[PDB]
């Protein structure tokens, strides 16, 4: 409750807002209105570095005016709320596990507590990027002289795990009393089966689409060299029974199941 | 804050967005189309305009010979778009 | 293979001579780069979460469904057979009806969310086919679609449920300032350089391409005459060498 | 009764939270395509433009 | 009350997810950034 300023009609007493919640109530003793709001109901959130790195943790509640949360170090109040156990530092980094609203938090060597290096979780306002300087000279051009080749990995999903379900067994599971009450519910699980089946065949077509752009199975070259370049990894080694790339042999293992 | 509702403010605020846009425009002004490819390299703006025309299908001579008029029309264009968005418009709809 | 690489450089604005004269080091660096990819994926680095993440929710989704079965919805007995055993068929029917309604609801949850994920996978995979056709098969002048910077070529690698592209891309470096002018006034007649930019190293002017500093003598073929000198802004005085002269 | 119901709460919150992180992720991709912030040139005009 | 409000929130969540068009628009925005803002585009009608 807070004192209310926006007036009411003299005879009118109760005020309900756009959603018809009571914005204010007129006091019956003294016909004075009081603005009414629901107060905070926060969502608890935890920042935590790698358990390998530490066990110290920080917390955020979004619904905070720091006073209106019971017990912190310097509780740093952001529009995202105020956190516990970290400190605001005026330096800037590339963003880390992000708080939001311009705040990012990192498990950093404190660098402020001298050489103890408590590595305390610290919040900060992010650096958009490394600053760069340039001057526009109407008659000066810049030319590069040295060429480089860096190859980068791109990762793209293409399929879906092809799953199917029986309606009867899931819903009832082998009770003859079912499929009579269930039959009353009409054709539901019929389309509930057809839809998934169509999905499955659709991913199958998608897989063929993505990979089978080939014209024909060209024979893999015997020699793994080409004019000096090395391809040995990407091609399938004839020696290895896997008949796939060393890279793909690694890749099948790196993904965890 | 209504019976369980919450809106979360964006990770980036409008100010850093504006800063990014400013950097983009400045880069397109100074370093030209190259800085998208790796590092940036500085080019005079007349050079970049002439190069862009040679990309489109007319030789740089036309642009350099008529630099004044294209500059004027470009300024008038930015002007009229300024006026159009100045007017209440459905472009934002 | 060298032919193909040279033409691909011609697809980037660098001339064949660069490749045919630096094939040694460039292939060296190529082999290196393949090696660093090998080691980068070799370590426990998980820069394949885009292929990992998808399967996770699958299991998770299934888990929810399975666990939801154990859950009873407005039902005293989660297992139906106890409901059958415990009460009169009329009231047991009400219990069974509640359970059926709830379980069916769960099934709709599963099916709807699965359709949604199917749509997302559709978009990703159509992108995958487009990347396959535009990058691997052909050198693309489109920037950033295949790899950062100018594009040389591409290579696919199948991975469980998805594709992993490697992009061989070209990146310039080692910047150098130079003094330049838009055009050259030769004998009171302006000249414009073709497929090149004028440069001045400090002693005399030269013509060079964008991405490899190589000075050439300004020649009649290297330019074309157009318009008088005066109209050009910032034009400078110089001489064009004529080979047949 | 919600406790008797199964985890619907969890699925809803997970989906919406994924939506939010997706949104921030899209924003970053669309706007963060530059490696270095460039200082805005002091002179707004170039070569007559 | 539980049945109805739960299905109601469920419907809200479904509609909100139907997010996908926004994401696709975002991706096209990213390509529009990379391909036209960062350089010339010989593709016709993609930009202006
Ligand atoms: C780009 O810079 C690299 C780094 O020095 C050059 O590589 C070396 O260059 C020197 C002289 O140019 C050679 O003696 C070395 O054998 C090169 N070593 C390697 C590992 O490349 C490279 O030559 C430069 N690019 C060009 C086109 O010269
Ligand atoms: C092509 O590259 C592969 C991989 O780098 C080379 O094979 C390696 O050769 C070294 C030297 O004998 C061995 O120590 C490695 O164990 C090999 N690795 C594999 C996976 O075979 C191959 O020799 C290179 N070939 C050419 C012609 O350059
Ligand atoms: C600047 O350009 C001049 C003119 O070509 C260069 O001088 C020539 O350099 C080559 C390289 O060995 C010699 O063969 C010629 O004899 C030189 N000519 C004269 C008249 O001296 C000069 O090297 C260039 N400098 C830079 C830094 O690019
Ligand atoms: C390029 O050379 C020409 C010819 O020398 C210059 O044209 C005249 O140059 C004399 C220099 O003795 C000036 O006094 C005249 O004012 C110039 N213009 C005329 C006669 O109409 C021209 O100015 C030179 N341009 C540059 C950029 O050096
Ligand atoms: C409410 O009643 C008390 C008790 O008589 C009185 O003193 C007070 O003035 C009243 N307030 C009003 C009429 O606003
Ligand atoms: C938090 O409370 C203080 C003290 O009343 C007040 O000054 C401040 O404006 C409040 N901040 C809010 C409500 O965001
Ligand atoms: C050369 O370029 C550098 C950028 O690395 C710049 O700092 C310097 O002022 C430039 N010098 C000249 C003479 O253009
Ligand atoms: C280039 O700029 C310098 C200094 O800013 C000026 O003196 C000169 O006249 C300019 N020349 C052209 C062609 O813009």
């Amino acid at each position: 409750l807070t004192p209310s300023s926006k007036r009411f009609q003299p005879f009118q007493q109760f005020g309900r807002d756009v959603s018809d919640f009571t914005d204010s109530v007129r006091d019956p003793k003294t016909s004075e209105i009081l603005d009414i709001s629901p107060c905070s109901f926060g969502g608890v959130s935890v920042i935590t570095p790698g358990t390998n790195t530490s066990s110290e943790v920080a917390v955020l509640y979004q619904d905070v005016n720091c006073t209106d949360v019971p017990v912190g170090n310097n509780v740093f109040q952001t529009q995202a709320g105020c956190l516990i156990g970290a400190e605001h530092v005026d330096t800037s980094y590339e963003c880390d596990i992000p708080i939001g609203a311009g705040i990012c938090a990192s498990y950093h060597t404190v660098s402020s507590l001298r050489s103890t290096s408590q590595k305390s979780i610290v919040a900060y306002t992010m650096s958009l990027g490394a600053d760069s300087s340039i001057a526009y000279s109407n008659n000066t051009i810049a030319i590069p002289t040295n060429f480089s080749i860096s190859i980068t990995t791109e990762v793209m999903p293409v399929s879906m795990a092809k799953t199917s379900v029986d309606c009867n067994m899931y819903i009832c599971g082998d009770s003859t009393e079912c499929a009579n009450l269930l039959l009353q519910y009409g054709s539901f699980c019929t389309q509930l089966n057809r839809a998934l089946s169509g999905i499955a065949v659709e991913q199958d077509r998608n897989t063929r689409e993505v990979f089978a752009q080939v014209k024909q199975m060209y024979k893999t070259p015997t020699l793994k060299d080409f004019g000096g370049f090395n391809f040995s990894q990407i091609l399938p080694d004839p020696l290895k029974p896997t008949k796939r790339s060393f890279i793909e042999d690694l890749l099948f293992n790196k993904v965890t199941l | 804050k209504f019976n369980g509702l919450t809106v979360l403010p964006p990770l980036l605020t409008d100010d850093m967005i504006a800063a990014y846009t400013a950097a983009l425009v400045s880069g397109t002004a100074t370093a030209g189309w190259t800085f998208g490819a790796g590092a940036a390299l500085q080019i005079p703006f007349a050079m970049q305009m002439a190069y862009r025309f040679n990309g489109i299908g007319v030789t740089q001579n036309v642009l350099y010979e008529n630099q004044k008029q294209i500059a004027n029309q470009f300024n008038k264009a930015i002007s009229q778009i300024q006026e159009s968005l100045t007017t209440t418009s459905t472009a934002l709809g | 293979f060298a032919m193909q690489m040279a033409y691909r450089f011609n697809g980037i604005g660098v001339t064949q001579n660069v490749l045919y004269e630096n094939q040694k080091q460039i292939a060296n660096q190529f082999n290196k780069a393949i090696s660093q990819i090998q080691e980068s994926l070799t370590t426990t680095s998980t820069a394949l979460g885009k292929l990992q993440d998808v399967v996770n929710q699958n299991a998770q989704a299934l888990n929810t469904l399975v666990k939801q079965l154990s859950s009873n919805f407005g039902a005293i007995s989660s297992v139906l057979n106890d409901i059958l055993s415990r009460l009169d068929p009329p009231e047991a029917e009400v219990q069974i009806d509640r359970l059926i309604t709830g379980r069916l609801q769960s099934l709709q949850t599963y099916v709807t969310q699965q359709l949604i994920r199917a749509a997302e996978i559709r978009a990703s995979a159509n992108l995958a086919a487009t990347k396959m056709s535009e990058c691997v098969l052909g050198q693309s002048k489109r920037v950033d679609f295949c790899g950062k910077g100018y594009h040389l070529m591409s290579f696919p690698q199948a991975a469980p449920h998805g594709v992993v592209f490697l992009h061989v891309t070209y990146v310039p470096s080692q910047e150098r300032n130079f003094t330049t002018a838009p055009a050259i006034c030769h004998e009171g007649k302006a000249y414009f350089p073709r497929e090149g930019v004028f440069v001045f190293n400090g002693t005399s002017w030269f013509i060079t391409q964008r991405n490899f500093f190589s000075p050439q003598i300004i020649t009649t073929d290297n330019t074309f005459v157009s318009g008088s000198c005066d109209v050009v802004i910032g034009i400078i005085n110089n001489t064009v060498y004529d080979p047949l002269q």
